[PDB]
């Protein structure tokens, strides 16, 4: 009991001391990554039949 | 036509693989698959001995029919996560110890596992072969202990026949699909060499009835 | 001798019954096909049987018109040959698919472990290919002999088997009776015997394995034995009048019926044929929609 | 025709 | 005695982690991406149907060439397919037939599979004898294998119904690291694109981020109401998506340590079996128990499209590494390639 | 992996002979098998092919109707039954195993050989026959094809083999650019579709032999005349 409970509190002390950025910055990064790669995405931008191996 | 030489050879290899896959499928479809379930300390091992660390498979042949039996005890994981793997076994063999009525009570826990398995969504059309084990010990203890220790609403003769028939009825009552799956019940001992015959007869019945359905005869 | 006349009401009833069985057969077996193809074993036998019965009845308006015009066929020789060929091919294929169901059910039900290999080798698509080629061959005499002609005693065109393609006038009766008796044997006596045998053994098994003590087994017992009897009785009732009247009438050319019997046979024959067309209207409900799963498929799709 | 029922119906024999 | 302050400290620590997380939620993702633009309608065709399995397909994995894929079925077969031609390259008979997962090695030389036998078997695809053979049998899990992924030719990570994950040395057959901390069965793993992290989703409605070299659990993500069946990293490795029995997909950020989006619809009630992202991360694909795969706008939480065409449960998904195609494997025993 | 040929020897013209190839150390029934022959001072000539599973058989035009290739899979044995033997059948006969699937390496193991002494084809041109070399230096061997070996599927079906003075041929490169398993990185292949090059980076003493280009686009398989490297 003591072992598992101390194991929990120490894992929480390690999980609580991390650097967190705001959701707006993370959302902006996901938005920027999806914009930088939109043209290389063939399920988003269906390619011509000439460039499609699954004709 | 428009393939290269190596392309045609690859197509030929693929079609030989297809042949082998069809032959193995035809060989697998002629086999009987049994899921073997049971409670804690119920007589599964003796049943396995008669029939003969994840899943344990047992193979045996009896009267021109091939059997595969899967003991899934020791699989200490949430059943709801893998129990759908066995949707399609021919039948479920459920072992119960008859001496457990006077030892939650082992009999009530066995009834709850049986009720959980029988009415599971993955086993709506799956017949059950219920093996009532340790009937010797049951007839010894039933003379020294009434069945009321686990069925207080029971009233009847403290003889082996009466109490065992009552308990078989108590188990068959837990089936809530009585017009979809059957329950086959056999009382066994550690010495009964007719258990594989009972399994074979029940499985022949299951096959005949699956084929009645699948021939449209329903 | 005696005069051979039609009951007046026949030229008015027979076209009505032909168009009626055309409607019922076409809609029933079109529903069956729309379900099978636009959604288990027997599905290949049900599909073949539905195609056979639908094409059996689908060309009947031409013979309804041929009858309502007092046997004057305004459709050419090609359509005598084609209609008559399809009506005969699909007679055979109906009966052969029913026998195939009986046999596949025998192999699946009676001793299922022992006849598994055999059910693979000789049932499924093998049986359907064989019955379709055998039905297509056995019905060629009508593709080669059925012609339009005009008995100038009428000024009317009528499909008829001439037999002077193959025989002299003094040997035409041998051809008529040989082809008739061959058709009767191959089309009724052998397939009926097989269906009867297979269903006897399936019925022994069903009566032995569904114990009448538990009530659900009792219900299924009655339900399965009932339908088995009804399948057999329907085949006999629908197909035996036609074959028996045909046989008696042709045997009356070798014998001498009192010609009252002959007029009765000659006149009751169209209705025996119209009865045989009712099997093609009843088969969807005896075979395909007897299965509640298939019914609910069809209805949930419709509804 | 030889039979009377060769015509009069779809079934030739 | 000390147990009391121990639970006090755990409870205050959970409160404090939540307070830190609330501090960072300054604007929801739905507000930032509201004016970016819609993906319109995503419409995909079946290009290939892969036929040959005879039971429920449980798992599938693309090779890194984006042409070969390995499929695991409970007929006791692994089939390696050439997806361009539909040819079968290899059919591999499994010693145990209750396979639940399969993996293609990134070099193409190896394949792994496991399941109810509690073993991860490694299969050498490029022998001098011309046949596929077992090269290892990684034993040591005490529950079923639910997922496995190669890091190298010699390393692999496995998740198990015994609530653990493990790193293996394939050559010596030993567990190099064990990853304990989940309290339910672990159902799924996703490796980071740099493979220095991985994320697991257990039958405790939580997901965890693990350090592969250190063996410690860095972050715990909650929010699902039911068992997490599937998990997938976002293409850049700073986020990942989960799929649960509660009929929901959720997007989690690593550096904000929060849930950023929920993907749900009132007319979707069934659980999710698999998830994966398109090459840019714009689309999230999800397989369902209702036989469909829905396509989500990952930035706006819209249903952008459906992939319909399976007759049983869609059990497994995969987008190629070049993003050209999606494969769907199903309980109806077919694989389909979409585009 | 081992392939042992037997059944050779001195024969009279018009007679018959059966060559046998005993396989051991590999899944014999998964591989298609070839017979290739080499006349006393000439290059490699393809003779016959039997498929894995015996469903496909090809013969060269010069042996068709006289030679019959056959396979015994339970016994791991390949046969070549030759009839109406002519003096132009004097060759050492090789047994070559060959497996075909996506990414496979066909023509990768050759047997030791058996000697038989009798008392619209694609032309592969290796314009050079002989090349003088010094170890540690680079060298390029060229081959050109009568017809383009690039297929619409994107593969260029050109193979490079090396035959050291006393041994059976060895596969170096398959499909024009892929290095065979066990071959050092000093070997590279490149080419166009009708013109091809095998480049050796730094020669070593074990790199002296005859190099043959083979096309695998259409049957009958045709070889180059071979380029010989002299140190």
């Amino acid at each position: 009991s003591i072992a598992q409970a101390r194991k929990l509190v120490e894992q929480l002390k390690m999980e609580a001391n991390i650097d967190r950025i705001k959701v707006s910055k993370a959302a902006a990064d996901l938005m920027a990554y999806c914009e930088a790669h939109a043209k290389e995405d063939p399920l988003l931008t269906p390619v011509p039949a000439s460039e499609n191996p699954f004709r | 036509c428009t393939l290269s030489a190596e392309d045609k050879a690859a197509v030929e290899r693929s079609k030989m693989i297809d042949r082998n896959l069809r032959e193995d499928g035809e060989k697998a479809a002629r086999e009987v698959k049994l899921l073997l379930l049971g409670a804690g300390e119920s007589g599964k091992n003796t049943i396995v001995k008669q029939m003969k660390t994840g899943i344990v498979e047992t193979h045996f042949t009896f009267k021109d029919l091939h059997f595969k039996m899967f003991d899934v005890g020791a699989q200490r994981s949430e059943r709801k996560k893998w129990i759908h793997c066995f949707e399609g076994v021919t039948a479920i063999i459920f072992c119960v110890a008859l001496s457990d009525y006077d030892l939650m009570n082992r009999m009530h826990a066995s009834m709850k596992l049986f009720d959980s398995i029988c009415n599971n969504k993955w086993f709506t059309d799956t017949s059950i072969i219920l093996f009532l084990n340790k009937k010797d010990l049951f007839e010894e203890k039933i003379k020294k202990s009434p069945l009321t220790i686990c069925y207080p609403e029971y009233a009847g003769s403290n003889t082996y026949e009466e109490a065992a028939a009552y308990i078989q009825c108590q188990f068959e009552d837990l089936n809530k699909r009585k017009d979809t799956k059957e329950i086959y019940t056999h009382f066994t001992c550690s010495t009964d060499t007719k258990n594989v015959q009972f399994v074979f007869d029940a499985v022949t019945d299951v096959i005949i009835k699956n084929n009645l359905k699948d021939c449209g005869l329903f | 001798e005696c005069e051979y006349t039609d009951w007046k009401s026949s030229g008015a009833l027979i076209p009505a019954i032909y168009m009626l069985v055309f409607l019922l057969g076409t809609t029933g077996n079109g529903l069956v096909l729309w379900t099978v193809f636009r959604s288990r074993s027997a599905d290949i036998f049900i599909a073949s049987l539905a195609v056979a019965d639908l094409t059996f009845v689908v060309t009947l308006p031409l013979w309804a018109t041929y009858t309502y015009r007092d046997y004057d066929w305004p459709f050419g020789t090609f359509f005598c040959k084609l209609s008559s060929y399809l009506i005969f091919v699909n007679m055979y294929a109906s009966v052969f698919c029913l026998t195939g169901l009986s046999f596949d059910r025998y192999l699946a039900i009676v001793r299922p472990v022992a006849n598994a290999r055999l059910r693979l080798r000789v049932s499924g698509a093998v049986a359907t290919a064989v019955l379709w080629v055998l039905a297509a061959l056995l019905a060629m005499p009508v593709m080669v002999l059925r012609t339009t002609g005009d008995l100038e005693n009428t000024t009317k065109v009528q499909c008829y088997m001439d037999y002077s393609m193959v025989a002299t006038v003094s040997s035409e009766w041998a051809w008529e009776v040989g082809l008739g008796v061959s058709s009767t044997t191959v089309g009724f006596v052998v397939p009926f015997t097989i269906m009867l045998t297979c269903y006897f053994f399936i019925a022994q098994t069903i009566a032995g394995h569904f114990r009448k003590e538990r009530i659900e087994g009792l219900r299924k017992r009655r339900r399965l034995l009932s339908i088995i009897v009804v399948l057999v009785v329907t085949f006999a009732l629908c197909w035996m009048p036609y074959h028996l009247v045909k046989t008696l009438y042709m045997l009356g050319s070798l014998l001498h019926w009192p010609c009252d019997f002959d007029l009765f046979l000659m006149n009751i024959f169209p209705y025996c044929t119209c009865i045989s067309y009712v099997n093609s209207c009843l088969n969807p409900f005896l075979y395909a929609f007897f299965d509640p799963r298939f019914r609910q498929a069809c209805t949930s799709m419709l509804c | 025709c030889r039979p009377r029922l060769c015509h009069k119906g779809p079934m030739p024999f | 005695s000390e147990l009391d302050q121990l639970r006090q400290e755990a409870e205050q620590l959970k409160n404090q982690i939540r307070d830190a997380r609330k501090a960072c939620a300054d604007a929801t993702l739905s507000q930032i991406t509201n004016n970016i633009d819609p993906v319109g309608r995503i419409q995909m065709r079946t290009r290939r149907t892969l036929r040959g399995h005879l039971a429920k397909i449980y798992a599938m994995h693309w090779g890194t060439d984006s042409r070969l894929l390995v499929s695991a079925s409970q007929d006791g077969k692994l089939i390696i397919w050439d997806s361009y031609t539909t040819n079968k390259v290899h059919a591999i008979p499994l010693r145990s037939s209750w396979v639940m997962t399969c993996a293609y090695a990134p070099s193409g030389n190896y394949v792994a599979c496991g399941g109810l036998d509690n073993i991860c078997s490694i299969y050498n695809l490029k022998t001098r004898e011309g046949n596929v053979r077992v090269s290892r049998e990684l034993a040591g899990h005490t529950g079923y294998l639910s997922c496995c992924r190669f890091l190298d030719d010699n390393q692999i990570v496995t998740s198990s119904g015994d609530t653990t994950c493990a790193l293996w040395d394939i050559e010596t057959g030993q567990q190099t690291t064990t990853f304990t901390g989940h309290t339910g069965d672990v159902m799924s793993l996703s490796l980071a694109p740099d493979t220095r992290l991985f994320v697991s989703g257990a039958c405790d409605a939580s997901a965890k981020l693990w350090d592969v070299r250190e063996g410690m659990c860095r972050q715990t993500f909650t929010g699902h109401e039911s068992d997490i069946n599937a998990i997938c990293f976002f293409p850049n490795g700073n986020a990942f998506a989960t799929g649960s029995d509660d009929a929901t997909c959720r997007l989690f950020d690593l550096r904000a340590d929060q849930e950023l989006m929920t993907y749900s619809h009132d007319n979707i009630i069934c659980g999710i079996t698999s998830v994966s992202f398109s090459k840019s991360g714009r689309l999230l694909l999800a397989g369902y128990d209702d036989f469909n795969c829905n396509v989500w706008d990952a930035l706006k939480a819209d249903r952008a499209g459906v992939l319909a065409g399976h007759d049983n449960r869609v059990s497994c998904l995969g987008v190629t590494d070049d993003g050209m195609a999606v494969a769907t494997g199903s309980w109806d025993s077919f694989l389909k390639i979409w585009n | 992996v081992q392939l042992v040929e037997s059944g050779g020897g001195l024969v009279q013209p018009g007679g018959s002979r059966k060559l046998s190839c005993s396989a051991s150390g590999f899944a014999f029934s998964s591989f298609g098998m070839h017979w290739v022959r080499q006349a006393p001072e000439k290059g490699l000539e393809w003779v016959a092919y039997i498929s894995s599973g015996s469903g496909t058989i090809y013969y060269a035009d010069t042996v068709k109707g006289r030679f019959t290739i056959s396979r015994d899979d339970p016994k791991n044995t390949l046969f070549l039954q030759m009839t109406s033997l002519r003096s132009e059948d004097t060759a050492m006969y090789y047994c070559v195993r060959s497996i075909y699937y996506y990414g496979s390496s066909p023509f990768d193991f050759w047997g030791q050989g058996t000697t038989l002494t009798v008392s619209s084809d694609i032309v592969m041109t290796q314009a050079t026959s002989s090349v003088p070399v010094t170890p540690g230096e680079s060298v390029s061997i060229s081959c050109r094809s009568s017809k383009s070996l690039l297929h619409s599927n994107g593969n260029t079906y050109l193979y490079w083999f090396l035959q050291r003075p006393g041994q059976s041929p060895q596969l170096l490169i398959y499909r024009m650019s892929n290095l065979a398993s066990g071959v050092p990185d000093r070997f590279s292949g490149s080419g166009s579709g009708t013109a091809f090059t095998l480049t050796i980076s730094r020669l070593e003493a074990e790199d002296v032999g005859v190099y043959y280009c083979m096309q695998h686009l259409e049957y009958p398989l045709t070889f180059g005349a071979g380029t010989k490297l002299e140190l």
